[PDB]
RNA sequence: UAAGGUGAUAUGAACCGUUAUAACCGGCGAUUUCCGAAUGGGGAAACCCAGUGUGUUUCGACACACUAUCAUUAACUGAAUCCAUAGGUUAAUGAGGCGAACCGGGGGAACUGAAACAUCUAAGUACCCCGAGGAAAAGAAAUCAACCGAGAUUCCCCCAGUAGCGGCGAGCGAACGGGGAGCAGCCCAGAGCCUGAAUCAGUGUGUGUGUUAGUGGAAGCGUCUGGAAAGGCGCGCGAUACAGGGUGACAGCCCCGUACACAAAAAUGCACAUGCUGUGAGCUCGAUGAGUAGGGCGGGACACGUGGUAUCCUGUCUGAAUAUGGGGGGACCAUCCUCCAAGGCUAAAUACUCCUGACUGACCGAUAGUGAACCAGUACCGUGAGGGAAAGGCGAAAAGAAC
RNA sequence: CGAAGGUGUGCUGUGAGGCAUGCUGGAGGUAUCAGAAGUGCGAAUGCUGACAUAAGUAACGAUAAAGCGGGUGAAAAGCCCGCUCGCCGGAAGACCAAGGGUUCCUGUCCAACGUUAAUCGGGGCAGGGUGAGUCGACCCCUAAGGCGAGGCCGAAAGGCG
């Protein structure tokens, strides 16, 4: 996904960075805690997706 | 800290030995004094803590020749 | 009878607490021994 | 996985050894100190 | 920006209990779990966005952990935070 | 670097079932595997109320050591031993004793 | 490298993959909350309160960077007395702190022995403190010996428990000389002649070499009992691999591995030349370390306890000459021999092991062995320093016990 | 087609000891001859652990005090409800700090604890519960006192300020 996400605008991925949090991450942290979420795996990869992004953005910009 | 600003003399440990040869520890104090030395260059004084032998030196060596050493070691006068 | 130990939290710190240990020569080399033996409680605290 | 409760008897054990050696050792002449009055009479220094 | 970002890192899960249900129906007031820090103003803003609702005012507290014994081992629950949150008359949840 | 792997055919060298044939089921880091209808242990099972609660006595496929088994050549129709070669540029497996590609 | 995995105590629920951006291993990388030398201030640690600056919605209010001390250097400034100093402000560089032993140095006991005991010993041991390196410190003769000479230091084995010191008591204890380990010698106090003339130092370039991940890796069957055979019986094969370990009982040929032969995208240590940046060469004429040696007083180390006492360091008072001169050769003068101080540098042979790798053991095998084989420096005790435990084994597999 | 170890018998030797075997146990032992030993126990007011004794004896922790009917349940004197009796009442009441660190409430269980039974409990398991502009902390100010830039003093550490 790095290769898919390696080519973009720093803001573009920064958008996606945000977007992950609005829906998805938050909701799953809410939807699931109530007990309604029947799929746990969707939580793991998402958190693993973020760190990839925040590393990219820091690779491109700054150091 | 009893010392001579010039030479480096500081005290030492030794024995007080009686007529019966009973040994006891003591300390040897270098004879010191606080003297005010004159400089012709600056035309002022300088106050140093030295011994009586350190004065014999300055009698021989140049007063400023001494300061160069101190001035080399960062010794603050 | 009035027993010896009378608990006070403050006194248990000002005296035997960390910052008092680290603030003098002896106290600093103490914690070494405490760390040397690998003890879990280094001084009295959380 | 199918263990029998926990047997703390060893707790009361270590407390007994610890309790027994503590007093029995440091209590010193308390039996004797009390006996001391007896000690000053039962003695017969002559 | 990071402002909106952090808000999404603040809240965790809504709390549930009788006492919670009462304030909902009775006082129009809600409960939810938060971060170990998660101050009032920090919470209210998040509520003003994701739920997009009005807020009377907020008050919160700290919840200590309850020591436990597993096997013969003993752990301690992580101290955490809850907040009683209030709503004006435009409420939904 | 392994010889037996996720799916293959084998036969027992020794043990309860010695001389009996089957394919692979799943491999375990313990150094063991499972085979269909070979190692069979009657289990007395508890009737878990959740979902079904059958309890009863069921038969299962037990784990087994690898060193006690070997592949079934299926040409001579008996045991034979593995070796590793590079075909093309790729590492693959072959038989000892009539070396052949797998 | 790869057909499995999603660490363990414990399975389980929900998912990716199946020849390749699953998973695992290695290298190079930002991520690294708070305390802790903490270093913005404070402070009962993991907490509290700021300042300045830059930038930022929806004023409210936020994000980020910096702000400790001291030494040194430069600049700006700048008192009492003009000048000037002193002090202050600013930036740059550097350090602090932790840690097993090993080394050097500054301080430095007592019990005990002496059959008491003060001299002496124990011992410059134990202990405190300071400083540094991976090795250190010492070191290149004002050194010994005998009229022979040898040639810096350091360590090992001999002389030898001798010569000697000593309430001549217990005790202490050499040296010269000899054989070995390993060698290496240079510079300043100065001018000219002369020039990058060796030389280190840093740089890169490549070669080789390894280090951190790994690949391959030989050759067997039947029968007997046997719960299970690797065991007995027979015939076989490999062996540069019979080291070892595991598998349902003792496997050279079932598995892992070994002998042996290979490999590095990347970063790295070493030996080379290697292109450079500095670097300083070689020859001639001089110069040769002054409160310094020695001395008096009092101490100390030298095997040496003021003894007839040489030698070295020194607290204090003194105090010579400049090789036609001086020091030394166990008091001391004389003759003789030797050597030149009072300024510096130096690799190897040597001691050490907190830790990393391999290998070994007539070392232990659960009351032994590290205090600890079992989540221990834990539980527990004490205010605190600190002290300090007991506790291994089902079974082949959990097949662990339906009804 | 059964070692070691354990548990007995029979034989044997001048003695410490040696040999075979019956039952168990389920994998190691080792001839002979030399070698090195952390090498052979009854003690040591010995060390460690296990178990007897006195003994089912003393004791069940203030003399303020209980009695009865219903309920629960396997079982009730000690649990719940109810009626009565009694005790304290400048306390044996009600609030706080200091200190404790879930002991609070509910549901739920009888193994261990409670000096006895326990349907009980401050016990075990799970879950729930602690809201501040006006309370107190935080924060401004400081006393006794400590730390203490520079400074002074000091073999070093460091002491004073």
């Amino acid at each position: 996904m790095k290769a898919k996400e390696l080519r973009e605008k720093s803001v573009e991925e920064l958008n996606t960075e945000l977007l992950n949090l609005l829906r998805e991450q938050f909701n799953l942290r809410m939807q699931a805690a109530s007990g309604q979420l029947q799929q746990s795996h969707l939580l793991k990869q998402v958190r693993r997706d973020v760190a990839r992004v925040k590393t990219l953005l820091n690779e491109k910009a700054g150091a | 800290s009893r010392v001579c600003q010039v030479t480096g003399k500081r005290p030492v440990t030794g024995n007080n030995r009686s007529h019966a040869l009973n040994a006891t520890k003591r300390r040897f104090l270098p004879n010191l004094h606080s003297h005010r030395f004159w400089v012709e260059s600056e035309k002022r004084f300088v106050t140093l803590r030295v011994s009586a032998k350190g004065m014999r030196v300055i009698d021989k060596k140049g007063i400023d020749t001494v300061l160069a050493e101190l001035r080399a070691r960062g010794e603050k006068y | 009878m009035k027993r010896t130990f009378q608990p006070s939290v403050l006194k248990r710190n000002r005296s035997h607490g960390f910052r008092a240990r680290m603030a003098t020569k002896n106290g600093r080399q103490v914690l070494a021994r405490r760390r040397a033996k690998g003890r879990a409680r280094l001084t009295v605290s959380k | 996985m199918k263990f029998v409760k926990i047997d703390s008897s060893s707790v009361d054990m270590k407390k007994y050894k610890l309790q027994n050696n503590v007093r029995r050792s440091i209590k010193s002449s308390s039996m004797n100190y009390a006996n001391v009055a007896i000690m000053t009479d039962a003695d017969h220094d002559g | 920006m990071i402002r909106e970002e952090r808000l999404l890192k603040v809240l965790r899960a809504p709390h549930v209990s009788e006492k919670a249900s009462t304030a909902m129906e009775k006082s129009n007031t809600i409960v939810l779990k938060v971060a170990k820090d998660a101050t009032k103003a920090e919470i209210k803003a998040a509520v003003q966005k994701l739920f997009e609702v009005e807020v009377e005012v907020v008050n919160t507290l700290v919840v200590k952990g309850k020591v436990k014994r597993h096997g013969q081992r003993i752990g301690r629950r992580s101290d955490w935070k809850k907040a009683y949150v209030t709503l004006k008359e435009g409420q939904n949840l | 670097a392994a010889k037996i792997r996720r799916d293959d055919e084998v036969i027992v060298l020794t043990g309860k079932d010695k001389g009996k044939r089957g394919k692979v089921k799943n491999v375990l880091s313990s150094g063991k595997v499972i085979v269909e209808g070979i190692n069979l242990v009657k289990k007395h099972q508890k009737p878990v109320p959740a979902l079904n609660q059958p309890g009863g006595i069921v038969e299962k496929e037990a784990a087994i050591q690898v060193s006690n088994v070997a592949i079934f050549n299926a040409a001579t129709g008996k045991a034979d031993r593995v070796g590793f070669r590079f075909e093309d540029g790729k590492k693959v497996r072959f038989f000892k004793s009539n070396s052949e590609t797998i």
